[PDB]
């Protein structure tokens, strides 16, 4: 006795974290497969959580003058929370997910003419400086910029925080808070430019997003 | 799925290209004194409407008497068919005629017939060309004629009028000269030149304007003097073994297939 | 770099964690009649800064002369140190203290002396505490004292007045009883009940809510006719080898150390 | 492909001289086993028929 094919009623698909139950269902039609391109139309390494995440971006840029005073906070940012905003590419990536644990690579840079004379220090400071010494400043992991010498410094930091992930719609406290105080007086001769501007690099590292949400804030 | 897609029923190849043969040829019975499961089907699920349609007994056809499969398109459209054609009415003056695949662009000012009909049976069109060109009429004509690739300068399209072109510009794409007393004939190779991957015909305004021309040829003649007869020109394309054919769509519906009618 | 990231020059660890022992020990000189390349170097430079710092020949110091080497937090904050104290007015009502490291607030209502001290010394901490609570005063006080994590219901803190709680609540959550008579002390081990990964001294108002407590603890009396004496309480917590310690912070500056003065 | 599990529509149950036919079926639930008492509550052989 020849069975003759009938349609398979109940069915499940999906992809990622969509899935659909069908009770009335039939096979997928599909054609062709994917094709790799002999001759490709762009060299770039394919879009990529790394790619459009892991990356640098410019956070904030200030400027520091003859008049700043020792220790004078040339710049409080939260470095996280300045990461998730439009002008960079990250959002995207964060913009859709609410929570996410991560490190960190922070590069500072400036620009001072070997005719000035001074130094910064710049540190990567979990949650909130509190009341913590100023003068203790080089615990924390930093970065020390003195002009006769170097005009940039590099951090790096793993995830430090009290809980498993930072939630970016709406934080509890901030993850960094990056802290660049005058470490000695910037002076100089008369004539020679009385400042130097100075920026702040940032990009995350072993990025792990998790719970695809819609909300914006 | 490599997409991290899952799936609990199949998926398989839905209109699958060049199926079968189209000569009568054994590639017995083809179905009978059995029983006839290909009769019924569940046409909307892609897996059975697949199953080989069966309804009664047959006998396997046997073989045809022609040698070649008129169904190979290779073959087919390698008969040169019919594209455009214009006439000359001064001397000293030249022709300008774009290559087109948009259905939108009606004949003569456009792909007509055969051509017009092939090149809207699938999406995707790249490589080589077979141009072969008739001239009709005049004689002791000097003549010369150029490949003009998408995207670059050329005089105004379908248009008889004195060319705006530098010789060297011209001669410097790559170009032919001719005399219609000598010949009155031309079969030249036209290149897949692009910056394109593939060109095509089904398209909307925008891009119906930049992706849907292999490219242009221009003919400009010479020693013309219009006491003399009438100068006439035909154009024929015929696809090279070269030549790729990506994606079936649907035929165009008849009401849009025009012909330039004449004689 | 794992993160898609490239440097040419290297990336050395800064300020690493438990480099020496404290203990005078040997784990010949320690420098000497060489060339002291130590006395010089580039302390912007993380990887040159780490170069061992020597000026002039020494000799190996030696050994300590007692046992135990005081500078393992283990052993040091192993000595239990003070908490706070508070003292009952009237009978039948209980006291409520958080375990907060919140460097904000200060005592009396806050962490004192060495506590406050340590605790901010780095950013993250998790893992039970020895909790010792001496009583002075009173005697057959009966009492009891309960463990409340962060998160649940519990009496106002900082206050003395009746309790608003369920008796069944209180015993609930693991509570103790005890009778001022039979003992006048309590040592008992306060568990890691926490839905966070762990919690911090430093930190801003809002986290500074409810990430910087540990738990809190809770002491009702009972039969305490004040026609008796007065009922006091000192807290003192001391650390256990379950507890871990994360990342080292800048200690507080000396203005923010803080000491509830009495005697 | 994968099959997914659907239930048994129609089923035949009973016990003894009792016999039920059902179509709109689905299995039976049934918790824990039959326990023998490690301490007889009785220790007369159980009503059977010679018993009785
Ligand atoms: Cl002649
Ligand atoms: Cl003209
Ligand atoms: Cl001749
Ligand atoms: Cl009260």
């Amino acid at each position: 006795e020849q069975m003759i094919q009938s349609v398979d009623r109940t069915a499940v698909t999906g992809a990622s974290y969509f899935t659909s139950v069908d009770q009335s269902s039939v096979h997928t039609a599909e054609v062709g497969s994917h094709q790799i391109e002999p001759l490709k139309t762009s060299v770039d390494k394919p879009g990529s959580k790394k790619t459009q995440g892991e990356k640098f971006f410019l956070i904030h840029s200030a400027r520091w003058l003859t008049t700043h005073a020792l220790f004078h906070e040339v710049a409080k940012l939260d470095v996280v929370k300045l990461l998730y905003n439009e002008q960079f590419a990250v959002q995207g990536l964060l913009r859709y997910h609410t929570y996410a644990r991560f490190g960190i690579e922070i590069q500072v840079q400036i620009n001072p003419t070997p005719f000035q004379q001074g130094g910064l220090i710049c540190a990567m400071v979990p949650g909130d400086q509190s009341y913590g010494s100023i003068a203790s400043l080089t615990v924390y992991p930093h970065g020390l910029l003195n002009c006769n010498i170097n005009n940039v410094v590099r951090i790096k930091v793993p995830f430090i925080y009290t809980r498993g992930a930072y939630h970016f719609k709406d934080p509890q406290y901030p993850v960094w808070e990056l802290t660049i105080r005058v470490w000695s007086e910037l002076n100089i001769g008369t004539g020679t430019s009385a400042y130097t501007s100075l920026n702040v690099l940032a990009r995350f590292t072993d990025l792990e997003l998790h719970g695809l949400t819609p909300l914006s804030t | 799925d490599d997409s991290g897609g899952f799936s609990t029923t199949v998926s398989t190849e839905q209109n699958v290209p060049d199926p079968q043969v189209g000569i009568t040829t054994m590639r017995m019975d083809v179905s009978g004194v059995q029983a006839p499961v290909g009769a019924i089907t569940t046409i909307e699920d892609p897996v059975l409407a697949k199953k080989v349609p069966e309804t009664f007994p047959e006998l396997k056809p046997g073989e045809s008497r022609h040698t070649s499969d008129h169904m190979s398109i290779y073959k087919f459209m390698g008969r040169s068919h019919f594209l455009c054609t214009f006439t000359f009415n001064s001397n000293n003056k030249e022709y300008t005629f774009p290559i087109t695949l948009s259905s939108t662009s009606n004949p003569p000012h456009g792909l007509p017939s055969t051509l017009r009909w092939f090149f809207n049976l699938f999406q995707l069109y790249r490589g080589p060309l077979d141009l072969t060109i008739i001239i009709t009429g005049a004689t002791d004509v000097d003549g010369m004629a150029w490949f003009t690739p998408v995207g670059l300068a050329v005089d105004t399209p379908w248009v008889e009028k004195e060319s705006a072109l530098q010789i060297d510009y011209k001669t410097a794409l790559g170009a032919v000269r001719f005399n219609t007393r000598r010949t009155g004939n031309i079969q030249i190779r036209l290149p897949w030149y692009s910056y394109l991957y593939a060109v095509s015909g089904a398209l909307d305004g925008l891009g119906d304007k930049t992706d849907s021309t292999f490219g242009l040829v221009s003919i400009q003649i010479a020693n013309y003097n219009h006491s003399d007869e009438y100068l006439s020109f035909s154009c024929y394309l015929s696809v090279t073994e070269q030549s790729e054919f990506y994606f079936p769509r649907a035929p165009l519906n008849s009401n849009a297939m025009l012909s330039t009618e004449s004689m």
